[PDB]
Formats: C-alpha cells, sequence, structure tokens
C-alpha cells in the first residue's frame, strides 16, 4: 500500500488520539487519485 | 530578478501555472535565495555603519 505521513513499519508503536476509517468504493484506475491534493474533477 | 532555479523568476507567473502542491516548491525556492539576498545585504549595511 502507501502511507502518506507515517511509516507503516513503526506504525506499531506510537499512540494515537483517535482513527477513523472510510468505507469508499471506486473504480479500478481511480485508486491513483486517492492522494492528498490530487488534480482530478472527479476526485474534486 | 533571478529564479533561483525555479520555473520562472516572477512569483505571480507562478501562482497564474500552477496548482497549490507543484507550485509549493518553486515558492520555497524564492523564499530560501531571496531570504539570502535581504540577509546579505543587511549584514554588509551593519559593517557599514
Amino acid at each position: 500500500f502507501k502511507c502518506y505521513g507515517v511509516s507503516a513499519t513503526k506504525l506499531n508503536d506510537l499512540c494515537f488520539s483517535n482513527v477513523y476509517a472510510d468505507s469508499f468504493v471506486v473504480k479500478g484506475d481511480d485508486v491513483r487519485q486517492i492522494a492528498p491534493c490530487q488534480t482530478g474533477v472527479i476526485a474534486d | 530578478s533571478s529564479n533561483f532555479g525555479a520555473i520562472s523568476s516572477v512569483l505571480n507567473d507562478i501562482l497564474s501555472r500552477l496548482d497549490k502542491c507543484e507550485a509549493e516548491v518553486q515558492i520555497d525556492r524564492l523564499i530560501t535565495g531571496r531570504l539570502q539576498s535581504l540577509q546579505t545585504y543587511v549584514t554588509q549595511q551593519l559593517i557599514r555603519a
């Protein structure tokens, strides 16, 4: 996968305040448009 | 009037041709270069004074 800001290997150690998970179904090639500040109008 | 390695030397041309994640690096380069120039001018002024 991809992690933006927190390394996935070191995720097991640090503690968080609250974690939020989202349900989301999207086309196959559109998965690369789910990123911060993406240019997609459909993503917009 | 120098670009400091950015795609253009005018800030308004940067903000009228890029989004808010590709213009950030160019803005950073302008900030660094102009900060260096202003600091150099301040130091020379202090010694001359």
